[PDB]
């Protein structure tokens, strides 16, 4: 895997270092790198492919080295240099797309493409260059058994999931209490709606609790939270509970009162916060709890009056909501977020050349089911899948 | 390394540093032994002429101190089965020239850096090729360089490089007036249509003029190939116009 | 600061380019700074800590300079280097976390805790190496009192603002005009509501304004305006401006008309978009101004004219809005946006650490009050904090 | 055999004491050993898999000899030497499972895969090493016409076996005699039951016997003999004999009277035990019958009396039972048992790689049909396998 | 925790080899370990304890050799052997009574005793010996990032859990339909009763299901599936849902038909066995389904057709019952099982020495909170401990 990396970036720094005109002072060192790269790959023979659509493809190294004593590079220089590196660019392609499209039960982390467990010989180890990206970083660390990190903007932490839960509830749905939610991505809506609008209940006020457990621990995520969940605010059919009929929703929208959001880790409360909108911070936590209210208004203008009746029919439902996003999150574990294309590039190359389902992922790389049951074998693929997808993207558009 | 001596079969296209670097498992001799394998020349073209280019890690001596863990490994190698006597003789030997580190760092960059200096005088191609009669080079005469450079830097004068430089540019500018000269004259009789004319008199007063070649014995093929490669090259500018007059 | 930089970078580059078989051509430059670093911290003692749960440690440095003499690094080489990069990491981390923990109003731009204090004397400077990063490029100029600038994806530039104004008004608020906004990060959510429709108003026309000012100047912001205040549309009970009671507003959305957003640098007006919609640019501006006109209907189909009468028991109340979001932008200043971590960092460490409340920031490091009263102190100290969060975040993911 | 243990065997104790550090005087032989397996491997093909989906897999030796001296290992002999195990380890994995998943009706005890069969010829014999495990320890002992044995905690030697029988029987089922027993891994569970409670039996008993043969001789076997059978001692609705309709048993426990348990080999009684519960020892059967009486009690109370009438209708019907346990057993075959997990092994490396039913196991390696028809060459096979499972769990977890 | 298990297994080598009479040449190697160990531990000053009522200890080593001039051990060099093995021993069971009484929330894997963390620094790995124990090695694999795997008898992986669900009921608890199971340790009894017998029901079959999730994945895992629950099929009272009242069980115990058992993993059926009972072997699974049906015998004789009237005053209540148990397993973390006596040092340790509850483990160390929720922290502790007692398990008796 390191020795994977170290061809891309070896390639990359190839493509970008090694122009027309520089100074050899520049690139020295680069050259070094290169020469030693080919050495140690000539003479060796690689297979790729064979699973899947993903062609079997045979590839030699019988490559010379370059030049170490000029003052410039010049132009024959670099197109001496171009055959041999956009051979190797297609071997690392298709070295990376072999290990992409392969799982395993059993050893997650251990290379699964017989090109990659060859590389993973000692005399390979030679091309190491430096590990410097985020993903083979924490590879690196992760290995050792040191505490890792990865940065996510918006991190794609809950699985999809729209549902409503009802607390009063009676064949005719006329006259209900209960939650409605959307999880998705890195956002949840959450509304309470009361038909009677806490006429009977007591004080007034209708007590709404909305638990979200998270499947890996975020660390360092800042959080946005505004009092409206905007996705319940309009009038609904919806279907009920076991799907024999429907129920209408006519939601108004009151405040959320005595609004309260608490971020726990293992059931201890590490962040809490009271009537607090805007940006806040969580910096540990496995689950978010939130507790909104319905407090029925005591003073209501003629219209609000009429809107909100004592007796049983109830035309207006009375609703309150509250709409958190993770803007930015820490994860010791790999998940797909808003910025990175790595889950992208892994479902492409798993598409475009048919593999068949394995025992590990989804089918499809379903992202919903993959972070619904994401267990630590699962977690070992994905990041060796994303690792693959970083390195190849190094050197692939 | 208490290994069984190689049985190294002649024609092998590996050769025993090969064979040692992937069956060693010392990474101080395997490495040594995998920079010594893979050393070789790089081929750069500099101004439009050929060079033969040293690895850069031998032009600022690094490679030394490779050399000089792989001595040192060997040197407090455990030695089994060998007679005590003839082991010491051996490591400390060995220790004679890994306490030369800085010596023989010194001795690499001074040799890469006059080699460099005298390259940047050559005008031909430096064609790289195995050639029938070669060179004896003393191990002892090696040992005496090893065991004897000191500390006193000396590099090529510059009156001395420009006569380095005149003399090859002198017999470059010989070499391609010559072959204009026989390339005319054959390509005349060619086309004067004197059929009675022997190319390998032109071609003998070639090799004269190039004033470096015994022309009594070159072979015959080899005569009869520089006619039939000089009847194919076009001929020069100059001397085609006052033919053609 | 920039010597606690060149530390971070150090052992980071260490980390990344120290491992096992590369080249120690790549490495040549690394280990000469590295052993720099040794030279001038040997001999020197270090305390961190002491204030609120952080602890108390004292850190020597008596360590031997990495190896020189080797072609490629080896296990024992990586290991011996790891050794000593471990130590220095730890002292770097509690070195960001004491300067991160504490503030001063004045000279808030200096360093405050007693390590980066020793730090900053002269025997040090040697360690500087490269101060590439944008976090450190900037203290930088601010310390040479240059132009800086940095790059926000959605700043948080909008203290939290979700209000309403009533131009026209009585108690039983069944014929309001006026307008409601939500302001909150990068997003100004604005609409204007008429009971009448504008049945009265003077050339069936209500003009209707929004001013947003900033604390900061943005420039070079790229911004999206749409034609809808999603998040006003729905039927909503307010309470009154004072509290007493509470008012109805069941909207029904009109396309807004005549809309002007003016982008304006000290009341000058820079950039000015006239019904223009989807991306627009502003290139440097402290306040927004939006207009738009709710204009009655002139040909209104049988159901729409039920909507509008001409009396007063309206209904429904027409609604226009906008909508208006900060993709990027570049400020002088630093602020807080959704895909750095730095704010989530310092909240992260001070709550962790039970850090009392200091004199310069607001409590909790409340970043609706922070950019609400975002005066001259409190950016200096929240510059030096985010500094040193991004320069631990090098080595701590 | 003895070759693929001796592989594992060293490279399980190379992964155990190669480590930092460690005195090199503590490794000196196993360097020794671990070079002359290296010598003897090197040169040799070897060829894996093939059947089912288990890949198919080739194995090339090239690995050079340990020799660095030093008085304590370091990080760089430890990493050579990771190397090679890890080749190694993995070559011995794929080796074990192909030996694993084959079978064979005539000759079960000589190798199937071809690899294992080439590591049977002579050249590699230089790798013996020390067979210490209990496996290896048997298949030698075996091979040397010596007596085996291996030590059970609670063996699975009786096959699954829920019935009755009746010894008297009406169309009704409304007074029934005879017998119900549960045979299961370790435990015989019988309970002779008597509607009439033996109120017309010759001298007021009833006479119930239980033979359990086993499919292999036990020895040395501690065994826990309890006087009633828990499973047989409540209401119960039991399909009849023959399938058509339903009887009702409801009990009533008595104490089994003048209790036998024999132990009985070749048909004479090697063990007795009358009367005496609790923990008792058979040193060598191959059968077991367990004699047991239902006695009317002379004198009964009241309840009791009212309990066991003399009549037709019986509401309550007189049982008496036993339970027998083998705790621990050495047997000269291999079994199954509840603290190896061979057979767990073996199933699962077949089920996971969808072997096609052999001719020689029951389908998905039934264990109940396998010590049902415990037939010799299923012996010879069972152990061949769980000698191969036994060396792969020397090295895979 | 390498040195510390290495000072543990040289001095029971040392205990158990260094014996009066013994050749040299039988503990040549282990003589240079053990000076080794003392020439390493010269010098060093430890201290132990603090924490409860653990006294505070202060160790010293300024031991000299043990001699290599006898042929054979005699009595003297024993005693003199002896005398320094002793401090030696106490020393290592000090170091691992404090680590064992410690825990830590972040980074619980770490050393958490000043004795160990000094013992972890480099200068100590001479003293490393070969690590051989099956914890020890899975603490160098998971180290390693490698595979862990640890074989458990009878493995507590199910936490005590004895309660019922009623899916049909009223107040008068005389016509009940549901299910009530006793998960604990090793064993699920679960038991589906209806009081009408399915009189009712469509295809008079009554569907009953349960649902075991374990908390961590097992592996080859051999079980025993019997087709009756022993502990639902006798009368008893039970209290209602809510306690408010009790109700009478009264269960008349039938076949359960269309048994289904389902070893999951992710969801994803692993193994599934059908009308099988005995032995079975799971693969690869974390949650148990079972399906049984409780089917009304569509011929009874008379005496079984008085039980099941079609009227309600149902007397005897149709029970149809399920018994698993696993025997044998494998899981990459620790558990408490009934062969080892890890779990039992440990809470030992800390009842002896009154430690204060910490912020990890449970009080008292109750397995049963530890495995319902064994968070990734608890399981770094967990393990931690166990390897610690593990290593003073070989010292103390
Ligand atoms: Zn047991």
């Amino acid at each position: 895997m390191d020795v994977l990396y170290s061809l891309s970036k070896t390639l990359k720094d190839a493509r970008d270092k090694i122009v027309e005109g520089t100074l050899y002072s520049n690139v020295s060192d680069l050259i070094q790198q290169f020469n030693q790269m080919i050495i140690t790959m000539n003479g060796n023979e690689f297979q790729t492919g064979g699973i899947g659509n993903l062609p079997i493809r045979n590839w030699n190294f019988n490559f010379g080295l370059l030049g170490t004593t000029l003052l410039n590079l010049d132009a024959n220089y670099v197109e001496t240099a171009r055959n041999t590196i956009d051979y190797f660019v297609d071997f690392v392609d298709n070295v990376c797309m072999d290990e992409m499209v392969r799982e395993s039960q059993r050893n997650g982390i251990a290379p699964q493409s017989d090109s990659l467990r060859k590389l993973s010989a000692i005399k390979f180890k030679r091309i190491n260059f430096d590990n410097s990206s985020e993903y083979i970083e924490n590879w690196n660390l992760q290995n050792r058994r040191q505490r890792t990190g990865f940065t996510f903007h918006k991190p794609n932490i809950f699985p999809y999931s729209a549902s409503f839960t009802l607390n009063r509830s009676q064949p005719a749905h006329d006259n209900l209490m209960g939650t409605m939610w959307l999880n998705a991505g890195s956002e949840i809506q959450v509304a309470g709606f009361d038909y009677s609008c806490a006429i009977n209940a007591p004080a007034n006020i209708q007590q709404f609790e909305h638990i979200v457990p998270l499947r890996r621990v975020l660390t360092t995520a800042t959080i946005t939270l505004l009092p409206d969940a905007e996705r319940f605010s309009f009038p609904r059919v919806i279907n009920s509970a076991d799907g024999a009929t429907t129920w209408f929703f006519n939601p108004v929208i009151l405040r959320p009162n005595n609004v309260e959001v608490e971020f726990l880790l293992n059931g201890q409360i590490i962040n809490t916060y009271q009537a607090r909108f805007g940006t806040i911070v969580a910096r540990n936590f496995d689950t978010i709890r939130l507790s909104f209210q319905l407090m029925r208004p005591p003073n209501m203008t003629p219209a609000v009056a009429v809107l909100f009746p004592n007796a049983q029919p109830f035309e207006h439902h009375a609703t309150v909501g509250l709409t958190l996003r993770i803007e930015s999150a820490v994860c010791e574990s790999v998940l797909a977020d808003a910025s990175e294309t790595l889950l992208a590039n892994v479902t492409s190359v798993r598409q475009e050349y048919a593999i068949p389902v394995g025992p590990v992922f989804p089918p499809g790389m379903n992202w919903t089911d993959l972070i619904t049951n994401y267990s630590p074998s699962r977690e070992d693929n994905l990041q060796r899948v994303f690792t693959v997808a970083s390195i190849r993207s190094m050197l692939i558009k | 390394f208490g290994m069984q001596r190689m049985h190294y079969r002649n024609g092998d296209p590996q050769t025993p540093f090969q064979i040692a670097e992937q069956q060693i498992q010392n990474f101080q001799v395997a490495n040594w032994l995998h920079f010594v394998n893979n050393n070789y020349f790089r081929q750069v073209v500099i101004d439009g002429v050929l060079n033969q280019v040293l690895n850069d890690n031998i032009r600022n001596g690094h490679v030394i101190n490779q050399l000089m863990e792989a001595l040192m490994q060997l040197s407090r190698q455990q030695f089994p089965t060998m007679p005590v006597d003839y082991k010491r003789s051996i490591q400390r030997g060995i220790l004679l020239l890994s306490n030369r580190l800085g010596q023989l760092v010194d001795l690499t960059r001074l040799l890469a850096y006059s080699y460099e200096t005298l390259m940047a005088c050559v005008t031909m191609n430096m064609q790289h090729v195995q050639t029938l009669t070669t060179e004896k080079l003393q191990l002892t005469s090696v040992t005496s360089l090893c065991m004897l450079i000191g500390n006193a830097t000396v590099i090529p004068s510059p009156q001395t490089l420009f006569h380095y430089y005149n003399v090859n540019v002198n017999f470059h500018s010989n070499y391609n007036e010559r072959i204009n000269d026989a390339v005319a004259i054959i390509t005349a009789a060619n086309r004067l249509n004197l059929y009675q004319k022997k190319m390998k008199a032109i071609v003998e007063d070639f090799l004269k003029r190039l004033h470096i070649f015994d022309v009594a014995v070159a072979p015959d093929d080899q005569m009869y190939r520089l006619r039939d490669r000089l009847r194919l090259l076009p001929v020069e500018v100059r001397r085609l116009d006052i033919f053609n007059l």
